[PDB]
RNA sequence: GAUCUGGUUGAUUCUGCCAGUAGUCAUAUGCUUGUUUCAAGGACUUAGCCAUGCAUGCCUCAGAAUCACUGCAUUGCAGGA
RNA sequence: UUCCGUGCGAAAGCCGAGCCUUUUUGCUCGGCGUCUACUGACGAACAACUGCCCUAUCAGCCAGUGAUGGCCGUGUAGUG
RNA sequence: GAGGGCAGCAGGCGCGCAAAUUGCCCAAUGUCGAAAAAAUACGAUGAGGCAGCGAAAAGAAAUAGAGCCGACCGUGCCCUAGUGCAUGGUUGUUUUCAAUGGGGGAUACUCAAACCCAUCCAAUAUCGAGUAACAAUUGGAGGACAAGUCUGGUGCCAGCA
């Protein structure tokens, strides 16, 4: 009969009450002002996975393909994206890496870093009640990661009251003017 | 499923696709027409438009303009679609993949077919059978399987068969080296493993795949006046391709 | 009070079908007094400088969350005949130009459950489980 | 994550097994659910039993008046019982 | 030497057209139908080498015939 | 006399620890059939597809911002320290203007159909948050394994493990 390739992805992290484990993780989480450990898990996974890949890749008998392919790929996006660096180019940092490197490239945080917003939190919430363009949508999903030219893009929803030649019944909450016109209305 | 992967079908749907038909150019080495109507030329897009082709019959193929979409198209077939009058030939490009390859009407006025078998016919008659659906009476007196043969298509006319051997311009049609092209370097008899085939590609990089999957197509590049897939079948450095790509 | 406009982009010509397929980039905010349906279509007619303003098929939206948003895909018909043959009647209806067969969720699908064994007679409305 | 830890002594160093521990996105169930995106879903026990309801047909221009019927003033392609 | 499927080889059905004929009958031309044998696909049947899971207080098993093989024919779509 | 056979599909019951609808539709997909005079639109489809049912699962997520006062701790120094000032971080019934989606609606705009959002224009959309709201669970607090120093209960009981 017949199918679909859906699947199930990501993995949680082993064995709880390890004071340090809890501590370290938290601190990081503290920097970003978070909404779940799940977000960490997610990063660990990914982190790991490439880190895994890393583990594999280097040992590859030198002069053989993958290392070239994937190395370039990984290099160029991560590096591209504003993650990896030019000097993180012998794949040796790639073996290394840090979770923060990643967090740091949560686009939200980069923003706040970028300036914009008063914190990464302030940054979450903004983006989220629909604000600042880069893509098709503001960033509806501050969950995202960066990619180096979005970097530039980061600005208004001109769309938003926040960049409108007009505003809207919200945030600013024009509305009141509607209330005025209906209520106040002579 | 049993989807045939070099038909480049995909993702969701198509349990079967429209299944092909019994009738020359075998199940696995076909590239049947339907897929073309909808998925290649693209005008006709639904099944509804296909259906429409058919309820208003339309579509047309050299030889018989052909009625059957389920009828295999395969190496070298010549389509003309008179609404716009467009012709394509069936042929692999490198990296193994099949195109519908637009071809000159005049080039699209002949084809070449390998002999699969060479027989008597009833009465010092001989008849040859080609690896793609021809039986032809009274051929060369000494033709043989694995020699291809030029056909008029417009007419019923053999234009050739070419007294085969080693060192002849080949298009590798399968095994690993599908879409590889290489002049024959040679075949060693390997009897009952079949000859195995030393191939060298346009680089002059040489490669092997078994002798069975070998379509002589000429001498001096193409003897044939048929379309030659860009690159002409080495298979190389992907990487660079990626690189190349990114301007 | 405009404000509001329909940009198009990535457009392709299909000769054989006697019809044309293509992209739409749309904003609105201020204009109004505006708009219903017809114009959406007209613009694409007259974007491609085709007059028959009902020789137009439009589709190219559905939506979900992903807010406000307005990118379609559009089509342009050579003739009303070409349309009358390319467009199915619920679509045609979506324009307005005819209906397809009577539905009734296999109401008389039942005759079909009767018919292969049975010859002649019958004589219209002959009938089984439905008492 | 290429660790375990918890549990026999008067201590002590020990062989050593249980307890926990990590998954299984495997089944059931309990509890408890903001959106919302992406979702398999009466195999398993008895291939137990089954009302029910519903689940093979179709013609073109291209095999067949039949005076039914229908069509249209009528013809009448057609249609067609 | 021989035959209870071919002697498709046309006493049947479209659309299209010619010319006669008024047109029709006739006479033409054109594209399709009913239509047998051989091939191909297509597929199905049939078969080995190789490979498979528990278990000896399971070891011998195995030969009325079919067990193993050998003989003529059967018998089958054919092999046996 | 006659006559039945859902390990289709939905339905039923049944069993049992145990598993959703007598829903839409016939687009696409396939698939079959005849093969759109479509000159009369027009096969056929519990396959399939759409929904319905469906917290097994995978995607992403909500209680918002900020300031003022209170107040706080935490530094630098005045100063003894301190008030203070200064140097910082942070609480709150205060205080508050200020944040602001859910969430639902002009809806143009979907979908076979039905359906799951809505540009936020136009009375240039109305509307919608600071709260018990427009909402937090679940399970622990000797140890392993995070987390009581004990408020109160309790009394080898209840019960816990």
């Amino acid at each position: 009969r017949n199918y679909n390739n859906f699947n199930r992805v990501w993995k949680a992290p082993r064995r709880p009450f390890e004071k340090e484990r809890l501590d370290r993780e938290m601190k990081l989480c503290g920097q970003y002002g978070l909404r779940c450990k799940r977000e960490i898990w997610r990063v660990n996974m990914t982190l790991s996975k490439m880190r895994r890949t890393a583990r594999l890749l280097l040992t590859l008998p030198e002069n053989h393909p993958r290392r070239l392919l994937e190395g370039s790929a990984i290099m160029r996006r991560c590096h591209g994206y504003g993650f990896l660096d030019e000097d993180k180019d012998k794949l040796d940092y790639v073996l290394s890496l840090t979770v923060p490197d990643i967090l740091e490239r949560r686009l939200q945080t980069v923003v706040f870093k970028h300036g914009l917003a008063k914190s990464v939190h302030h940054s979450r919430v903004l983006i989220q009640q629909r604000h600042i363009a880069v893509a098709k949508q503001i960033v509806t999903i501050p969950s995202f990661i960066v990619r180096v030219s979005s970097e530039h893009h980061i600005a208004f929803a001109d769309a938003s009251p926040f960049g409108n030649g007009r505003p809207g019944r919200v945030k600013r909450v024009k509305r009141n003017a509607a209330k005025k016109g209906s209520g106040g209305g002579d | 499923l049993y989807a045939p992967k070099d038909w480049m079908l995909s993702k969701l749907t198509g349990v079967f696709a429209p299944r092909p038909r019994a009738g020359p150019h075998k199940l696995r080495e076909c590239l049947s027409l339907l897929i073309i109507i909808r998925n290649r030329l693209k005008y006709a897009l639904n099944a509804l438009e296909a259906q429409m082709i058919l309820r208003q019959g339309l579509v047309c193929v050299d030889g018989k303009p052909r009625k059957d979409g389920k009828y295999p198209a395969g190496f070298m077939d010549v389509v003309e679609i008179p609404k716009t009058g467009d012709r394509f030939r069936i042929l692999y490009d490198v990296k193994g993949r099949f195109a519908l390859v637009r071809v000159s009407e005049a080039e699209s006025s002949i084809k070449m077919m390998k002999v699969v078998n060479v027989y008597t016919g009833t009465g010092r008659i001989p008849v040859a059978v080609t690896h793609d659906g021809h039986r032809i009476r009274y051929p060369d007196p000494r033709t043989s399987r694995g020699d291809t043969l030029v056909y008029d298509v417009k007419e019923k006319k053999v234009l050739d068969l070419i007294k085969i051997g080693n060192g002849k311009v080949v298009m590798v049609t399968g095994g690993a080296n599908r879409g590889r092209i290489g002049e024959i370097v040679s075949i060693e008899r390997h009897p009952g493993a079949f000859d195995i085939a030393r191939l060298k590609d346009a680089s002059g990089h040489e490669f092997a795949t078994r002798a069975t999957n070998i379509f002589v197509i000429g001498k001096d590049m193409s003897s044939v006046p048929v379309t030659l897939p860009k690159q002409q079948g080495l298979r190389i450095n992907v990487i660079q391709e990626r690189e190349e790509k990114l301007i | 009070k405009a404000e509001v406009t329909v940009r198009t982009s990535q457009f392709k010509v299909n000769k054989l079908l006697n019809r044309k397929q293509f992209v739409v980039e749309v904003n609105h905010p201020g204009w109004c007094g505006t708009v219903p349906a017809k114009l959406i279509r007209n613009r694409l007619a007259s974007l491609y400088k085709v007059a028959d303003e009902n020789q137009i098929s439009v589709f190219g939206f559905k939506t979900k969350f992903g807010g406000g948003k307005t990118t379609g895909f559009g089509l342009i018909y050579d003739d009303l005949a070409a349309m009358k043959r390319i467009e199915p009647n619920y679509r045609k209806a979506r324009l307005g130009m005819g209906k397809k067969k009577l539905p009734a969720r296999k109401s008389v699908k039942e005759r079909r459950n009767r018919n292969k064994k049975i010859r002649g007679k019958a004589k219209g409305k002959m009938q089984t489980k439905k008492k």
